């Protein structure tokens, strides 16, 4: 560390956070494929509150119906500190403003994130069958080649005095 | 080892056509969605059909290798958890005899079937040659007191070191070993005598426990450098 | 996930999109047949899982002589004699706690008081 | 017994003095699929013998749930007299009884 | 070793020799034992090949 | 569609439906029972081979 | 005290060293390194005790890695060049459902997980629907080159008959045998990948034979004796050929 | 024992009609009931035929109708070779299930396949229950496993070969349905039924 920080350990924290790698996939539990009639309303009892949240203090008319949802664990974001908006922004930004995702606050007690893949103006028909295909394609590029935060290839950082 | 031996394979037909008497249903009508609870009985590494009470099915089977009708060089394992039944009669296998340990409700708990009379018969057979009837090995593992165990089939048995204090339901001397006694009552088998997984080479350093095992490894190999008689010719 | 078979050629399944009513179907590939969805769900993946921890569980469990023995109260029937082992999955990043079978009722419970 | 396919000349008129097609007449018949073991299999498969005595009886229950067979003295005191039928399939589909003979190959 | 029971993780079945040597070795003792030995002297034989190499 | 095919006609008939599967098994009541235990442990106990 | 158990020959006493090697007709299910796009294998030495003293190999390969986004299994089969889908193996052998087919390698109701990793196999088959078309898939890939179109079917047909998993038989009329064995090395396959139990062990002593001078002669023997037969057959042929007693 | 229960005579099957028959199992393999009395198009044939390319074959029903506008229209080696040790019942076995049964109706609707089953061909016995409370034993021959063929337009080999090649051309998902919309791809049921309702119309 900086000869001015050394005997730190929350400076030192701080950058084993900053250069150790970690994906998605370590703070993720499961994926799932949902079928939802409209981007307006929901079948799982729980993101309701999420989504009308979001909705209601602020496009979405073109939203395709199939939603992604990535069950995210806190015992996992909690080890390494990470909030909710680092990842989402993360999401966002791997692809520019070509799928929607909205993600739960860390006060909620399950942490759930929410994503729709956007269709252009043109309609596809041929698309339609490999739809799902192409969501669990997305599904796994983003939990594999997805870099929240780190240097490549850095398996794991530990910190000895 | 000293106490070790290898099959030399049987036919394996009279146990298939013993299985599909005793209730082995045919592999061609086995559906697994309507009996979620069959045990896979295997032949020799093939799959001939499932049984519903595998528990009947092994106690006939063994009783039948105790007895001496089915050969005692066959194997026959029950893995419980993964339901399935492997019966081995190829050739190759290397086995060593145990004890066979039964509940015995008369003493109240689990003891060797081997008793002291057959002890006495086994030795009076010794010494007489040197004329009541011959008891020898053979008679024993035909009264089911010892039986031939191989290495798959010792994955799913409990041996007891010795009869002296594993076996009876459970100050001592300080320059005795610590030994432990696991309080296990499920013995299914017990060991003839541990100094008998010893080689021929092994066998001749006095007192090998106390010794380090590269010096049993070195003394093994050079007793066969040692001068001695060879042979009387 | 609850995988679905046809019924009349008993092949499998796959989901479909009707705007008409915009709703999901299931619908075979090769005879054209169809049937409403019950759940919304259609795909999971689980990368930590626990299936597979009590696996190999059977009626007769107890008759095996390895498994060890405890003296642990079920706390369904009031008994103490039941048979433990550990997780069987063999990843290595699972937790050394024990599942414990009751001989009396063929109940399963687990030593755990972290999260149970 | 080497024949022409689709026919289409119309020659099983003439080389065939029987119909050709599935006798569906008397498939409206109860039959019962019956395994038995190797001792009993080995002398009521035997071609040398069912010259049509009789090998027994059927008592079946008038409530049901169990059916029993009744062999013969014939059996030389050799096996049981008695045996139980086990209904492995109370219930039993897409499972049916057909022969096969030789066609007429003239006219 | 076919004398615990499944899922023991006691020092006795994973391979710790209580006793010394004047006291002398349980079998089951003795076999861990012996495992060591065989590992000390594979590795020695291969030990020896690989720096004979390394030195030429 | 293809000319030939190469049928071999047959004279068949269907004459029963199958109802109910049975399997014949002796009585454990039989006074001739346990005949059959010692004719099918010979079966295994026997050696055919010279 | 002599106690022989050795052979004299040319004067000088020999022993058979005993031989050990690993058990025949266990399925056995390895882990590969990284570098390559088999994870997981499932192999199978088919060999029979009696009768032709030939060994045959059957591999069972889960390609794909877990970072891929499709994991098939694949089938190597002898003469066939090429692995074939385990979809179009099952048609083969008779069962065109999907349904059967995956009732065939899994046998829980519930286990949704394995479900999950079988369907890439099920859509990968899915071109194939009918015994022929799969039979004449497999011969086509064999390596005779004699069969022009209308031997395909017969010479996979025998292939599978006589030359696949011979260890449970040879004969016709055993294809439900064949299946459910195929199911059940994929079922072992798919629990190891699952890593629902650890991959075999290959010093396990239960899974290793040792061959005495008992077998080590038969199998010599064996090769002698088809030698000499086939100096009977040359001679009766040179005889009949070129007229001499 | 009282006469609660009830007892039937068991007879064996006179020797002088079961010469030259064989009595055979038949076990359709699917999960809807079948019965060939009231599903199928009778006439029903059951005989031996080449099963290769049974996609394009004439149905019996295009076959009567074919017959009908034809008669409206017209009105060295090696002398020396090794033959190997086969046995007979095997040989036998092999040429006699060389072409399996094809059962086919009238309008091909029903069109299936059988294959030998050597688990249980000889063990089983059947037990005919005549018209008189009687039963009657046969002893049993055979065991075939018939399976339905070209119920769902299935695809040619060069076809789905030809679309399994190359990972990048995967296959469609609804392909099936879409080539059934251009019309290829059929069934040899709806082939003969479409041509043969084509001729009733006029
Ligand atoms: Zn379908
Ligand atoms: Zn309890």
């Amino acid at each position: 560390l900086e000869p001015g920080h050394a005997a730190d350990q929350e400076q030192a924290k701080l950058i084993r956070s900053a250069i150790e790698h970690t994906t998605l996939k370590s703070v993720t539990i499961a994926s799932e494929i949902y079928y939802d009639p409209d981007p307006r309303s929901t079948v799982i009892p729980e993101d309701e509150e999420i989504i009308q949240l979001h909705f209601s203090l602020l496009s979405f008319d073109q939203q395709s119906p199939w939603l992604l949802r990535l069950e995210l664990d806190r015992a996992a974001m909690n080890d390494k500190d990470l909030t909710m908006g680092q990842v989402g922004e993360r999401i966002k930004q791997t692809f520019k403003n070509d799928l929607f995702v909205i993600w739960s606050e860390d006060n909620d007690e399950k942490l759930i994130i929410r994503c729709r893949v956007v269709r252009p103006k043109s309609l596809d028909a041929e698309t339609e069958a490999e739809e799902d295909h192409m969501l669990k394609k997305i599904e796994n590029t983003m939990l594999e080649n997805i870099t929240l935060r780190g240097v490549e290839n850095i398996e794991r950082v530990v910190m000895m005095k | 080892s000293l106490m070790s031996c290898i099959s030399v394979g049987t036919d394996p037909m009279p146990i298939i056509t013993f299985l599909s008497e005793w209730g082995m249903e045919p592999l061609e009508d086995y559906v697994p969605h309507q009996s979620p609870d069959a045990t896979r009985v295997f032949v020799n590494g093939v799959w001939h059909g499932v049984h519903r009470n595998p528990a009947r099915l092994m106690e006939t089977l063994r009783t039948l290798r105790r007895k001496g009708d089915i050969n005692p060089e066959v194997s026959m394992i029950r893995d419980i958890r993964e339901k399935e039944l492997k019966i081995f009669t190829d050739a190759g296998r290397v086995y060593r005899p145990l004890f066979i340990v039964e509940d015995d409700e008369s003493l109240g708990h689990k003891e060797l079937k081997v008793r002291k009379g057959h002890i006495a018969k086994l030795m009076a057979t010794e010494y007489q040659d040197i004329d009541v009837e011959e008891y020898t090995w053979s008679s024993l593992l035909n009264e089911g007191l010892v039986e031939y165990i191989d290495a798959e089939e010792e994955e799913s048995i409990l041996i007891a070191m010795q009869p002296e204090d594993l076996e009876p339901a459970e100050d001592v001397d300080p320059a005795k070993r610590i030994r432990v006694s696991h309080h296990a009552t499920t013995f299914t088998h017990c060991e003839i005598h541990p100094s008998m997984i010893l080689g021929v080479a092994a066998s001749i350093i006095p007192f090998p426990d106390h010794n380090q095992s590269p010096r049993n490894t070195y003394q093994s190999a050079m007793g066969k450098q040692a001068m001695g008689v060879f042979l009387t010719n | 996930t609850t995988f679905r078979f046809c019924r009349d050629c008993n092949n499998m399944l796959y989901p479909r999109e009707d705007k008409e009513n915009n709703r999901l179907l299931f619908e075979c590939r090769t005879c054209s047949y169809v049937e409403e969805a019950g759940s919304p769900l259609v795909y999971r993946h689980e990368l930590i899982t626990n299936i597979g921890e009590t696996a190999g569980v059977v009626q007769d469990i107890g008759s095996d002589p390895t498994l060890p023995r405890s003296d642990r109260e079920c706390p369904k029937c009031h008994s103490r004699e039941n048979v433990f082992f550990q997780s069987q999955q063999r990843r290595k990043d699972t937790s050394m706690v024990l599942f414990f079978v009751c001989l009396s009722c063929s109940h399963i419970f687990t030593s755990d008081q972290k999260n149970k | 017994e080497v024949f022409d396919g689709n026919d289409i000349e119309n020659n099983e008129t003439k080389v065939y003095e029987e119909s050709l097609d599935l006798d569906l007449e008397r498939s409206n018949r109860q039959v019962w699929l019956v395994r038995l073991p190797m001792f009993l299999a080995e002398k009521w498969r035997d071609r040398n013998n069912l010259h049509g005595q009789e090998l027994g009886k059927i008592r079946i229950n008038k409530d049901g749930s169990k059916i029993t067979l009744l062999l013969n003295e014939n059996d030389n005191d050799s096996i049981p007299h008695e045996y139980d039928l086990e209904l492995t399939k109370k219930v039993v589909e897409n499972e049916y009884v057909f022969t096969e003979q030789n066609l007429k190959k003239y006219q | 070793l076919p004398h615990f029971s499944k899922d023991d993780y006691s020092p006795e079945s994973k391979g710790f020799v209580e006793n010394s040597y004047l006291r002398g070795l349980t079998p089951q003792e003795f076999f861990f034992h012996a495992m060591g030995g065989r590992e000390g002297l594979i590795d020695t034989a291969v030990k020896t090949a690989e720096t004979g190499y390394i030195q030429r | 569609y293809i000319p030939y095919v190469k049928t071999i006609p047959k004279k068949t008939a269907i004459v029963g439906t199958v109802c109910h599967e049975c399997q014949v098994m002796p009585s454990m009541n039989d006074p001739n029972y346990h005949k059959i235990v010692e004719q099918r442990r010979n079966i295994v106990k026997l050696n055919n081979k010279e | 005290f002599d106690m022989g158990g050795y052979f004299i020959i040319n004067g000088s006493e020999k022993v058979l060293i005993a031989q050990e090697r690993s058990a025949g007709n266990i399925v056995q299910v390895f882990k590969k390194a990284a570098p390559s796009p088999i994870s997981h294998v499932a192999e199978i030495r088919s060999a029979l005790e009696k009768g032709s003293r030939f060994i045959s190999t059957l591999q069972v390969k889960l390609y794909g890695r877990e970072g891929s986004s499709a994991r098939t299994i694949k089938a190597t089969l002898p003469y066939i060049k090429q692995d074939i889908p385990i979809v179009i193996i099952f048609r083969a052998l008779g069962i065109i459902p999907d349904g059967e087919i995956l009732e065939h390698i899994c046998y829980d109701v519930n286990d949704w997980q394995m479900l999950e990793m079988l369907k890439p196999c099920v859509e990968d088959g899915f071109v194939i629907q009918d015994r022929e078309t799969a039979l004449d898939f497999i011969g086509r890939r064999g390596t005779a080159l004699g069969i022009k179109k209308e031997k395909r079917i017969q010479y996979a047909k025998d292939i599978l008959q006589k030359e696949f998993l011979p260890h449970i038989t040879q004969l016709e009329g055993f294809e439900s045998r064949k299946a459910f064995f195929l199911g059940y090395m994929i079922n072992r396959l798919l629990l190891c990948a699952l890593d629902r139990k650890d991959q075999d062990d290959r010093d396990h002593f239960g899974k290793k034979r040792l061959d005495l001078a008992g077998p080590l002669l038969a199998q010599l023997f064996k090769t002698l004796f088809k030698k000499l037969t086939k100096d009977i057959f040359r001679y009766m042929q040179r005889t009949v050929e070129e007229a001499h007693d | 024992d009282p006469n609660e229960y009830n007892e039937f005579p068991l007879r064996a099957i006179p020797k002088e009609d079961l010469e030259n028959m064989r009595t055979h199992l038949l076990k359709f393999q699917s999960k809807k009931k079948i019965n060939p009395v009231t599903d199928f198009h009778l006439p029903v044939r059951l005989h031996r035929k080449d099963t290769r390319n049974l996609q394009f074959q004439l149905t019996r029903a295009e076959i009567v109708q074919r017959q009908k506008e034809i008669s409206e229209y017209k009105k060295l080696r090696r002398k020396t070779r090794q033959l190997k040790v086969l046995d007979e019942n095997a040989k036998k076995l092999r040429f006699e299930e060389f072409y399996p049964w094809v059962m086919e109706d009238f309008d091909g609707y029903n069109t299936w396949v059988g294959s030998y089953e050597a688990g249980n061909s000889d063990s089983y016995v059947l037990l005919s229950v005549e018209d008189d409370g009687s039963f009657t034993m046969i002893p049993a021959d055979k065991v075939y496993k018939f399976t339905a063929r070209n119920k769902y337009a299935t695809l040619t080999i060069d076809e789905a070969e030809k679309r399994m090649d190359k990972k990048s051309g995967e296959v469609p998902r609804w392909l099936m349905k879409h080539l059934d919309n251009i019309g290829t791809t059929t069934t040899r049921y709806d082939r003969t039924r479409r041509k043969l309702k084509a001729v009733a119309d006029q």
